[PDB]
């Protein structure tokens, strides 16, 4: 009987302590896939803007090479 | 000098425990303060069974006060009695149980037990001849039915030859709207089944009835509830305490009650019933006592005795008042009723006589059945249980605590076990 009142009350600790890990583990996962999703959302958006900029250049350039003939 | 030591846990366990403590104090002649002022040798003669006596001729309640929350016992330390206590006997926690058999008995009762058991040691090395233990407390709650029986089963290791004896609160929902009351109560009697030796079941729907239907009160108080327990337990220790032939000590009373080691639930019950301040003028004559102490009506028990047999029964009636007429009349009973009691137990039914009667009457009579109409307290608790249980309502709160419901099955099981036994002594012939 005191054996089985043991192995109770460290079932209780045990089911507890692996509520909090699982928690843990479930939140910084949550939190790590969020960052780096919204990272890459930016950095596609930034990526977009960038291409307007080349693309403005080589208009720039165009008329340049119009400009002599 | 054959000693007991006596606890009381949870919050029902020292309401009785120390209104049982008051009674028998005035019966003594003990005032609040331990001084010894009555007007009877008789009074003293056995006064170490349930006192220690201190210098300046102080008695002190060999009691264990034990809670798991303070707020009962600062009621008690703060009640008319509170001083007669020893202060170190006063064990008690801050959580509280919660209503919770898990967490009296497995988390929260676990890390007070160890302090309790020392204030009991302490006690039982003082002793002469220790006898053994009583214990106060309710089924239905967490700490007096958790911790209560997590006690009894520390105790019963390190005494394993002395007397266990409870007075045990059965819950009905007529007096508690508490859920899981039959949880814990189910656990409870499958923890007194294996390790008590003499369990007076003290029924709350017996005790509602008999204030509403036959006291006529209409708002039963736990006060009301109260005063027919500590009537009972002044009546069935009444031979521990006074000089006496019958039933003088645990193990005798244990010999003469308990024919089969499971079946030791008694069915208690009382005569003249009385309400606190009824205070009536007419005393009962011995027929009447009789009459009533045998009447389903007067049972501390919601279980009809005709709805069984008498396994064994003891009687004590307290009062000046004629022997004779008290021996015709017990016969008178049993003669008149002798399909009620087994007629495989010869002369099963024992009387004593005691010169002193309880506070405001002159004349009492107080009942200890071992009937086997208990299975009926039992099959309700049962049927409560199960109905819970088969789906699995409100088990969350003591798995959290970390049991399993296979402990729940065990328990159950037990618990239907005994009440075919006692189904099975009932149709048994010689
Ligand atoms: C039938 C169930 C108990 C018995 C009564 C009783 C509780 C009581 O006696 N209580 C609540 C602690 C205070 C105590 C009494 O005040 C009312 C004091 C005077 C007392 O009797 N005090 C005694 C002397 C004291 O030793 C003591 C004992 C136990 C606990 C605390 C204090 O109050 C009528 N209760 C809950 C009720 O009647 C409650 N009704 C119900 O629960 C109903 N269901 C909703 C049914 C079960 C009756 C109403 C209050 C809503
Ligand atoms: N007869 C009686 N029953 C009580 C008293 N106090 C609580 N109860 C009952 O005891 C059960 C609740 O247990 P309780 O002792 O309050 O819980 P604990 O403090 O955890 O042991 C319920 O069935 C209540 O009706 C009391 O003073 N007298
Ligand atoms: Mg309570």
């Amino acid at each position: 009987k005191r054996e089985h009142e043991r192995e109770v009350i460290q079932k209780a600790i045990e089911e507890n302590n692996n509520f909090i890990k699982m928690a843990k583990e479930k939140l910084a996962q949550k939190m790590e896939s969020n960052k780096e999703n919204r990272e890459a959302h930016l950095a596609a958006m930034l990526e977009r803007l960038q291409e307007k900029d080349k693309h403005a250049e080589e208009v720039r350039k165009n008329k340049e090479l119009k400009e002599e003939a | 000098m054959r000693e007991i030591v006596h606890i009381q846990a949870g919050q029902c366990g020292n309401q009785i425990g120390a209104k049982f403590w008051e009674v028998i104090s005035d019966e003594h002649g003990i005032d609040p303060t331990g001084s010894y002022h009555g007007d009877s040798d008789l009074q003293l003669e056995r006064i170490n069974v349930y006192y220690n006596e201190a210098t300046g001729n102080k008695y002190v309640p060999r009691a264990i006060l034990v809670d798991l929350e303070p707020g009962t016992m600062d009621s008690v330390r703060s009640g008319p009695f509170g001083q007669i206590f020893r202060p170190d006997n006063f064990v008690f926690g801050q959580s509280g149980a919660g209503n919770n058999w898990a967490k009296g008995h497995y988390t929260e009762g676990a890390e007070l037990v160890d302090s309790v058991l020392d204030v009991v040691r302490k006690e039982s090395e003082s002793c002469d001849c220790l006898q053994g233990f009583q214990l106060t407390h309710s089924l239905g709650g967490g700490t007096g039915s958790g911790m209560g029986t997590l006690l009894i089963s520390k105790i019963r290791e390190e005494y394993p030859d002395r007397i266990m004896n409870t007075f045990s609160v059965m819950p009905s929902p007529k007096v508690s709207d508490t859920v899981v009351e039959p949880y814990n109560a189910t656990l409870s009697v499958h923890q007194l089944v294996e390790n008590t030796d003499e369990t007076y079941c003290i029924d709350n729907e017996a005790l509602y009835d008999i204030c509403f239907r036959t006291l006529k009160l209409t708002t039963p108080t736990y006060g009301d509830l109260n005063h027919l327990v500590s009537a009972t337990m002044s009546g069935v220790t009444t031979c521990l305490r006074f000089p006496g032939q019958l039933n003088a000590d645990l193990r005798k009373l244990a010999v003469n009650m308990v024919p089969f080691p499971r079946l030791h639930f008694f069915m208690p019950g009382f005569a003249p019933l009385t309400s606190r301040g009824s205070q009536q003028y007419r005393a009962l004559t011995v027929p009447e006592l009789t009459q009533q102490m045998f009447d389903s009506k007067n049972m501390m028990a919601a279980c009809d005795p005709r709805h069984g047999r008498y396994l064994t029964v003891a009687a004590i009636f307290r009062g000046r008042m004629s022997m004779k007429e008290v021996d015709e009349q017990m016969l008178n009973v049993q003669n008149k009723n002798s399909s009620y009691f087994v007629e495989w137990i010869p002369n099963n039914v024992k009387t004593a006589v005691c010169d002193i009667p309880p506070r405001g009457l002159k004349m009492s009579a107080t009942f200890i059945g071992n009937s086997t109409a208990i299975q009926e307290l039992f099959k309700r608790i049962s049927e409560q249980f199960t109905a819970m249980f088969r789906r699995k309502a409100f088990l969350h709160w003591y798995t959290g605590e970390g049991m399993d419901e296979m402990e729940f099955t065990e328990a159950e099981s037990n618990m239907n076990d005994l009440v075919s036994e006692y189904q099975q002594y009932q149709d048994a012939t010689a």
